[PDB]
Order: structure tokens, then sequence, then C-alpha cells
């Protein structure tokens, strides 16, 4: 998949939470009308200069509207910032790892 | 804020060329692989229409002779074959963050063949001299290029107050100008003089463009 | 039929609010942001924000949060933009238009907005009649207040070969000209009229050029 980015907007159904692996899971839920979509999501420095942790979900995307997508990375040690969706209304969460 | 800088401010493009507009950002307007920057046509009266998107996807119908190009900080919409309704002013946006902003824009000018005005005068309508008031109407129509002077003789003496000029924008099918010159007086003035003339000077003739009416 | 109706032109003093309304239809009203965009006269364009219908979400651009009150309502699919302690510099066009993918696909017509204390005055609109092959007739339409006045001839009819000339400004009135060029054969024997429009004044006029 060759599937476009989603162009709407996304919705928190749950809030960062952090593994036993040190990871981070979140599950956000489309609102848009891009039926099957690519998920916008980068993690960065607080700067927004720099990309930095890994994706572990591998390629994630919107199958069904109304229905949440859990989202598995792995971020950097330290401050970041999780952004999740295109602007106006980009989530821009913030995450500290030990 | 990110600014978007648009370079030229205008540029005269002859028909069938290639036409080539830049638009710089003041920081990196990617996020996700992707430039979150975009190409807008206005033309006058209408509003802004979306060329194209995320740099280089070209919206659907509009024809392929449009293409936008880059990534980062540097952007360019290139239109070729230039044509006689791409005369219309560009504009670029970013939506990459929060506010999105556009540049200053780029006004594209169909570069024709020349071509001298139509003038046509008219003078004040019964219905306005019944009310006080006489405008003496010039029309001078469908030329190129598009400097062009008016000047208003009354009895053969040349008159620079109250005449009020407006121009066209440049038409979107033969590629001309259009100009009205319109010289307002009073009932009282108007109803002392009989020669009215409008001259038009343009470059593809040494000789004025003279066209006149007696009051009789 | 993605669609987004603008309500008319205002003028409004100095110092007092106008809100302005965008009607859509053809699409999810709740699955896509609505956004407005300013373009003062003969200026480009001024990104303001965007609201989401679906949870009254908003953005705004920081110069027009004091300025600018983005509201929308759901069951009449209409989102509404006030405009607050009107100044000269918010006299402009104010564009709505659908973020429909990754930038503004559709787009309102725009709603003109004139911040004066000047008085609304309809105009007086003048045949313009010759006094040979392709004639060139007219109307001018005069001392109007604010803009914009619409020009037509035969009802649309006659499309090919018209100038409406952009209006000139004096003595707080504007001024206005627009040509129509038709064959001599068309002309006196078919009639040819001009109609004029000025939304502020509720002012509809049709005037037919007879020969002079
Ligand atoms: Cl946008």
């Amino acid at each position: 998949m060759s599937y476009s980015m989603c162009t709407g907007k996304f919705k928190v159904v749950k809030e960062i939470a952090e593994t036993q692996h040190g990871t981070i899971v979140i599950r956000v839920q489309y609102e848009g009308d891009g039926s099957p979509c690519k998920i916008p999501f980068e993690i960065m420095d607080l700067e927004k200069r720099h990309v930095l942790g890994r994706l572990i979900t591998v390629n994630p995307i919107v199958t069904e509207k109304d229905s949440p997508v859990n989202i598995e990375a792995e971020p950097p040690f330290g401050d970041s910032y999780i952004i999740i969706g295109v602007e106006p209304g980009q989530l821009k969460l913030n995450w500290f790892k030990k | 804020n990110i600014v978007m800088t648009q370079s030229p401010t205008s540029l005269a493009v002859s028909l069938g060329q290639r036409a080539t507009i830049s638009c710089r950002a003041s920081e990196s307007v990617d996020s996700f692989g992707k430039s979150f920057m975009h190409f807008y046509q206005q033309k006058p009266g209408q509003p802004p229409k979306l060329l194209i998107h995320l740099a280089s996807n070209l919206e659907s119908g509009v024809p392929a002779r449009f293409t936008g190009r880059g990534s980062r900080t540097d952007f360019t919409l290139t239109i070729d074959p230039v044509e006689a309704d791409d005369a219309a002013t560009y504009y670029c946006q970013q939506n990459n963050e929060v506010p999105f902003t556009f540049g200053s824009g780029t006004k594209l000018e169909v570069k024709r063949a020349d071509a001298a005005p139509t003038v046509s005068i008219f003078p004040p309508s019964s219905e306005q001299l019944t009310s006080g008031g006489a405008s003496v109407v010039c029309f001078l129509n469908n030329f190129y290029p598009k400097d062009i002077n008016v000047k208003w003789k009354i009895d053969g003496s040349e008159r620079q107050n109250g005449v009020l000029n407006s121009w066209t924008d440049q038409d979107s099918k033969d590629s001309t100008y259009s100009m009205s010159s319109t010289l307002t007086l009073t009932k009282d003035e108007y109803e002392r003089h009989n020669s009215y003339t409008c001259e038009a000077t343009h470059k593809t003739s040494t000789s004025p463009i003279v066209k006149s009416f007696n009051r009789n | 039929q993605v669609q987004l109706q603008q309500s008319g032109a205002e003028v409004a003093r100095p110092g007092a609010s106008v809100k302005l309304s965008c009607k859509a239809s053809g699409y999810t009203f709740t699955s896509y942001w609505l956004q407005w965009v300013k373009q003062r006269p003969g200026q480009g364009l001024e990104w303001i924000g965007a609201i989401w219908p679906g949870d009254d979400d908003t953005r705004y651009a920081q110069k027009f949060q004091g300025k600018a009150t983005m509201t929308a309502d759901k069951s009449s699919s209409t989102a509404y933009i006030q405009l607050s302690n009107l100044a000269s510099e918010d006299s402009a066009v104010y564009y709505c238009a659908r973020k429909g993918g990754f930038a503004m696909d559709y787009w309102g017509q725009g709603t003109s907005v004139t911040v004066s204390s000047a008085k609304t005055t309809p105009p007086s609109v003048y045949p313009l009649a010759p006094g040979n092959s392709m004639v060139t007739l007219g109307c001018l339409v005069k001392g109007y207040f604010p803009e914009p006045v619409t020009v037509t001839w035969n009802s649309g009819s006659l499309s090919s070969g018209v100038h409406t000339f952009p209006a000139v400004l004096q003595s707080d009135l504007y001024t206005l000209s627009s040509s129509v060029t038709v064959p001599s054969s068309t002309w006196p024997s078919e009639t040819v009229t001009c109609n004029v429009a000025h939304p502020a004044s509720s002012t509809k006029v049709d005037k037919k050029i007879e020969p002079r």
C-alpha cells in the first residue's frame, strides 16, 4: 500500500501509555472522509527540526472511519513530540522517556 | 510564521511559451516526506482556484500544462505552453504549520501582437441632462500593449480636470486591454460649448485616433 | 455537487460588527475543515482560521483572535464569521472555503465588507447611444455607494463583446461604465438593455438603449 495520507482529523481514543519494552502506545480515531488512508505520523524534537523515534506499527492505516487505530512507536530517550495528522488540528503530544 | 516569497511580481509570456513562477519558504514546509505547499490561480472577480496540492499533485480537471516542483523551501509553478486563458494572478500557500500563509502573488501577462484601440465617443444622455449632470464617455477597446493616453478637447482646447479613467484586466480570450475615459462637466458648461473630442495615443500609431461629436 | 453559498455584500459603521454566513451543500459538512480567507481590495490572500463543524474545534491566525469569531450550525450546514469593532483595515472580501483534501478545493463566491460611515446611495443608470458595421453602446452607472454593482446585457444573453470597467471613486461615490459591441444588423432592430443591480440599496434597473 499504495494508499494516500489521511487529510482529515484525528481524535485521541487512548492517551500515550508506556509498555514494559519502553515503547509507547496510542489509539486514535479518524474523523474525516479519506475511508482507507495512511495515518500521518512522525516523532520530532521540541523545536520540530529533527525526526527522531521509529514506528513499530508497520504502515498505520485507517480501515474504518469510526474505529480506533493502534499505533506503537519507539520514541527517543528524553523529550519528544508525537505528531499525528495534517494541519489544522494536527495532534502534537508531549512525551518523556526515562 | 513561515513567509512565502513569490518572484517575480509580474511576468509577460508570449502565447505558446513557458512560464515559470518561483515561490520560496522562510522554513521547510515538509512533513511526513511531503511538501505542504500548494498553487492557486485567481482570475479577476473570481475566488482563487486550487491548481496543485502538495507541491506537485495536479488537481482533477486542471490541464497538464501546469506543473509543480520542489521540496523543503524552494518551489516552482510551470505553465507550458502558456495559453490566453492563463491571464491571472498566481499564489502559493503553505499549510505545514498554523498560521497558513500565502505568497504576495505573481500576475501573468499574456504577450500577443500589437493591436490599435477601437475608439467610441458618447454624448451625455437626456436623462442625465434633465438632472443637471453632463458626462461625456469615451471607450478605447481591445488594444495591446496596455500603455495608452487619452486627451479631451472642448472646442479645440485641452481639458485635464474632471476626467476619470478606468482600465480592464487582460482579456482571457483575445489577450487585449480596454479602457473607458469619462469627462464630467456641469450641464451649464456642457451647454455653452459645441465640439467634444476624445484623442487616443497608442504604440500602434504616431498619429492620435480622434473621435468627436458636435452638440448640434 | 459541492457548493458554498455566501451571504450578500455588507456596509458597517466604524466600531460596529458584522456576521457573515456560508451555507455548505453537497458533502458531509462535519467531515471537513471550513476555512475563512480575507482579501483586501487590490491585495493578496490572508488565512483567518478554520472550524471543524463536527465538534466546533477552531484554529485562528493570531492577528484575527480578538477580531474574528467562527461558529457553525450542524442542522442548517452553515458556517458564520463575526467581525467585531470594525475599522477600515477590515474592508475586504471574505471567502469561505472547504479544505476538501490537502488544500482548499471548493470556495464560496466571497462576501464584500465595506467599513464606512458614508451613506448608502443607489446609482443613476444612463444609456450611452451613438450620436457603422459593428456598433458600440454603453451604460453609465453613476454615483453609488458602497461597492459592488452587477452589470448584465439582455439579462445575460449578451456576454461576448462586453467590457464592464472597474469603478472609480470620486466624492465618496463610485462611477462605473459598461460597453457592448454588437453587429449593425442587430441594433436597433433587436433591443439592447443593460441590467444594473446595487445590492446595498436594493436597486435593480433595466435601461433600454434607444437611438439618438
Ligand atoms: Cl488549506
